[PDB]
């Protein structure tokens, strides 16, 4: 169980969906959406 | 067994998380330091 589920949405080239990880550096997870070096939480992607 | 004892080489080079493989080693080795002078100072007390 969870106090909340917030789910944060985007589209973005495959490339760049490996930034989508905990603590991760780079241009996307540093200045466009960004996740801590505790992100206790998930991705979940495909390509569309 | 981490790259350097003098700190910043590494913050120069590694990111936030990697960080947490080769930092805290430092920090192991050396409290195990700490650790043996006290508990070394400890036993070496009750002969003073």
């Amino acid at each position: 169980c969870f106090t909340n589920v917030y789910a944060d949405s985007f589209v973005i080239r495959g490339d760049e969906v490996r930034q989508i990880a905990p603590g991760q550096t780079g241009k996307i997870a540093d200045y466009n959406y960004k996740l801590p070096d505790d992100f206790t939480g998930c991705v979940i992607a495909w390509n569309s | 067994g981490a790259i350097s004892s003098v700190l910043n080489d590494i913050l120069a080079r590694l990111d936030k998380v990697e960080a947490e493989v080769q930092i805290d080693r430092l920090i192991t080795g050396r409290l195990q330091s700490l650790q043996t002078y006290v508990t070394q100072q400890l036993i070496r007390a009750a002969e003073i």
